[PDB]
């Protein structure tokens, strides 16, 4: 477990230093911003359809009753474009906000605690994640459990024994195909069907696709031993 | 011989499933992952 | 899940075959690339929140041929083989349920076909591999113990199952029953849906509607205008035209980019229930539907998904 | 039972704590061991 991890952790490294694209979201965002910032000064060369876009060269060539007409356009024309740059980012921020809130769910469901909610903390089941900090953001390396190489089994829902049915405590019953065991169900482990392992409920008649097989009683022998001990000790007490 | 194709993109790799009313498939063995997310 | 991609190109619409007004549309600079730009980026998000919410499987899981699934019938849900689609009968009924100038309509990545066939692998998955195809490999179990598995996660012994399931099917069998019928009697049923073709059928109505204005200029025609006047008289004129048409495009894109924003954060929630309800069991109280959840099974519908949630 | 029960404390502590027997299955089945050990017993003064 601890050599899969030291290499899954080399693997991260490795990734994030050789190809471009993986911080995508992150660039995405200082481009998108660089991008908006850079078209709002760009729209100060526009003329508006005034005569000039450069406010001192219009003031340097028509007098004031209609230099204030090409002014009250280049006026109209950059608070048009002041606005279209606030709601631009005020719907960004929204974005980033929720992509915030997110995060925050996430340190919190994911570092801060483990979680049972599938894919919220990546593909597998959640063991743990480590934050790590980035420019205007963070990354979050998810450690999970994923199932490996697998193996068929028959299976069954009961077994029946003394006519009575019988239940997984934990797990699943499964047969090798000529033995029957009890197992959990996210890793093989095999383990003889105990009185221990399972619980009765009910009658073999009642489930659909019961089986019959043993059940072991891990009492029995630890007082049927007793019993052979006891019987010899009768043998014994013959002999005086 | 390179050139562009185009084509009706394919969901992935079709599969299967050996459903049976008494057969599972139990893993023998794990994979301990790390996945990175990244969030603005 | 998603809405109509729509671009309009704003010289278009602003300025339609004319060179005059597209001479005097350059004067305000940059305005129509970001108009462009941002119905783009709306356009490019659609086939995303489609893509996060259905395309949460990299293996297209498929149906066995034989239908043991312990009495449970799952024929109204499963593909129908014979439609020239491969959609669910319950998939074909929300089918039916849902009803010159720069405008243009564009198709979305995923067809109708595909997003079918994605509902499909999840849905093949859930009923033949439980939680598990989601966890990594699909792993089968048969459907009676993948039930047994979900009441000890509701806190039921799988005894309760086993006894019962006859009982338990029957009411499954008739409880997708009752979501047949449902689906067949009322029309307010997608609302939800319909609300979103409505909005914005009636926001480019209203955008289409603004070219008939007329802004103050002698007509709401920009050929009217170059018809009539000489180049110099014409400017003034053509000018306010540009005005309130550029400001009834930026109204619109704002309104799609806010619009937008609801779809896509709908868009996750819906990939969240694809995750938590189809790919999983949710402890979560009220989120898998009304009642303690044992599974759900996702269907398709015109720019959404329906979640059928089962629960106990 | 003891096997559907576990065990803390004593009954002056919990409020609105009530009396009723706890069947202990280890009990009667070492009972059907019992009365044979007894038997045996019985038969084994006769030689
Ligand atoms: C299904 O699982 C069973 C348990 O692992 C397995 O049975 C066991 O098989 C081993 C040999 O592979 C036996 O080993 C013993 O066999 C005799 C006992 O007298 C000795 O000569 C050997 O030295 C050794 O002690 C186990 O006794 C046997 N266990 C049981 C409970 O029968 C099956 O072989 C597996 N079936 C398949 C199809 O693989
Ligand atoms: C599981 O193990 C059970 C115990 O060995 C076994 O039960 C036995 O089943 C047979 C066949 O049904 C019964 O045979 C009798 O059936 C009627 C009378 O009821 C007569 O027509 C027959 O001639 C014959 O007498 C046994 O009586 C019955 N024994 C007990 C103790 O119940 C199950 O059949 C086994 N099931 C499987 C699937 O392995
Ligand atoms: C639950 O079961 C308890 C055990 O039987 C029972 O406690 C017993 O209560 C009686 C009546 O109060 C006591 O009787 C004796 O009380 C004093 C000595 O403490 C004497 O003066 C009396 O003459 C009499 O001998 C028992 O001593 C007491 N048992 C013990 C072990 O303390 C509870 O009363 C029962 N409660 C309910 C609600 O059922
Ligand atoms: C587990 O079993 C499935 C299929 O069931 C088995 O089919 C026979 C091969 C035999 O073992 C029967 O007793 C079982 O019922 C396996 O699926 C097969 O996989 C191979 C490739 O490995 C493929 O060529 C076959 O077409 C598949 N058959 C079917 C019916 O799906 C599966 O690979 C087995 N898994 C393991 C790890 O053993
Ligand atoms: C479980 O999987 C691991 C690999 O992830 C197996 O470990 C390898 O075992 C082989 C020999 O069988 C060695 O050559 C490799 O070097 C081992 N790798 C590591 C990382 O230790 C392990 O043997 C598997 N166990 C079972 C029971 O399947
Ligand atoms: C699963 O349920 C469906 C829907 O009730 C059943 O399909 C109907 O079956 C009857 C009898 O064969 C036909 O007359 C109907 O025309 C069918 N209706 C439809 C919509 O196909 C189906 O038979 C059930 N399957 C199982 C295995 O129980
Ligand atoms: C499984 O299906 C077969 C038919 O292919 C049938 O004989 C058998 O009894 C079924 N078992 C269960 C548990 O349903
Ligand atoms: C038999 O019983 C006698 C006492 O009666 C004792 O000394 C002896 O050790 C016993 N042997 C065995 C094998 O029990
Ligand atoms: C419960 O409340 C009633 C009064 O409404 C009281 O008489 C009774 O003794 C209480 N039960 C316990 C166990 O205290
Ligand atoms: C008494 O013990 C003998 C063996 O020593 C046994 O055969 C017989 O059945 C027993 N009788 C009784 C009444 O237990």
């Amino acid at each position: 477990i601890a050599n899969q991890f030291n290499s899954a952790i080399g693997k991260i490294q490795d990734s994030l230093s050789s190809t471009a694209s993986a911080l995508g979201k992150l660039q995405d965002v200082v481009n998108q911003n660089a991008q908006a910032l850079n078209t709002l000064v760009k729209q100060l060369s526009s003329n508006f359809g005034a005569i000039s876009s450069v406010l001192n060269d219009i003031l340097a060539r028509l007098d004031k009753v209609e230099a204030e007409v090409q002014i009250d356009r280049l006026i109209t024309g950059r608070l048009q474009s002041l606005q279209t740059y606030v709601t631009q980012q005020l719907i960004r921020a929204a974005e980033i906000r929720a992509s915030a809130n997110l995060a925050a769910t996430k340190m919190s469901e994911c570092v801060l605690g483990q979680s049972k909610r599938v894919d919220f903390c990546g593909k597998g089941y959640h063991l743990m994640s480590f934050p790590q900090s980035a420019p205007h953001g963070v990354v979050f390396l998810h450690v999970t459990y994923v199932p490996a190489q697998e193996k068929n089994f028959t299976t069954a829902p009961a077994i029946c024994h003394d006519g009575k049915a019988h239940f997984p405590r934990e797990g699943v019953f499964v047969s090798n195909g000529t033995h029957w065991f009890v197992t959990q169900r996210n890793f093989y482990e095999p383990q003889i069907i105990t009185t221990h392992n399972t619980f009765v409920s009910g009658n073999c008649d009642v489930v659909i696709g019961i089986v019959n097989n043993t059940v072991y009683d891990p009492l029995q022998p630890e007082l049927d031993s007793f019993k052979e001990e006891l019987d010899k000790y009768f043998k014994n007490h013959t002999s005086p | 011989s390179q050139s562009i194709i185009a084509y009706t993109m394919s969901l992935g790799a079709e599969n299967s499933v050996a459903y049976s009313n008494n057969s599972i498939a139990i893993p023998i063995n794990f994979t301990i992952s790390v996945t990175t997310e990244i969030l603005p | 899940v998603s809405m109509t991609k729509t671009s309009v190109d704003c010289t278009m619409y602003i300025c339609g075959d004319s060179t005059e007004c597209s001479n005097l549309l350059l004067q305000y600079g940059s305005f129509c690339t970001q108009l462009n730009r941002a119905l783009t980026g709306i356009a490019v998000e659609q086939d995303k929140n489609t893509q996060e919410v259905f395309a949460q499987v990299k293996q297209i899981y498929k149906t066995p041929p034989i239908k043991d699934f312990g009495g449970f019938n799952f024929s109204q849900i499963l593909p129908d083989p014979s439609k020239p689609s491969k959609r669910s009968f319950i998939e074909d009924l929300l089918f039916n349920k849902v009803t010159f100038n720069g405008l243009t309509v564009l198709p979305p990545l995923l067809t109708d076909e595909m997003i079918a066939q994605y509902t499909s692998a999840l849905l093949a998955g859930t009923i033949t591999s439980g939680w598990t195809f989601g966890a990594g490999a699909a792993l089968q179990i048969p459907f009676a113990m993948q039930m047994a598995y979900r009441f000890n996660g509701i806190g039921v012994t799988q005894n309760v199952l086993y006894e019962n399931q006859k009982l338990i099917a029957n009411q499954f069998n008739s409880a997708i029953g009752k979501i047949q019928d449902s689906l067949s009697s009322t029309a307010s049923a997608l609302g939800k849906l319909q609300d979103v073709v409505n909005q914005n059928a009636q926001a480019l109505n209203t955008l289409v509607k603004q070219l008939s204005s007329n802004f103050g200029a002698i007509s709401s025609v920009l050929n009217d205008i170059l018809a009539r006047l000489d180049k110099v008289e014409a400017e003034v004129q053509i000018d306010r035209l540009i005005t309130g048409r550029l400001q009834s495009l930026q109204t619109y894109v704002t309104q799609q980019l806010i619009r937008a924003a609801e779809i896509r954060a709908s868009a996750n929630l819906a990939a969240t229930k694809m995750s938590e309800c189809v790919l999983g069991q949710s402890k979560r109280v009220d989120f898998c539907g009304k009642g303690y959840h044992l599974m759900s099974f996702p269907q398709s519908a015109p720019h959404g998904v329906v979640f059928l949630h089962v629960t106990y």
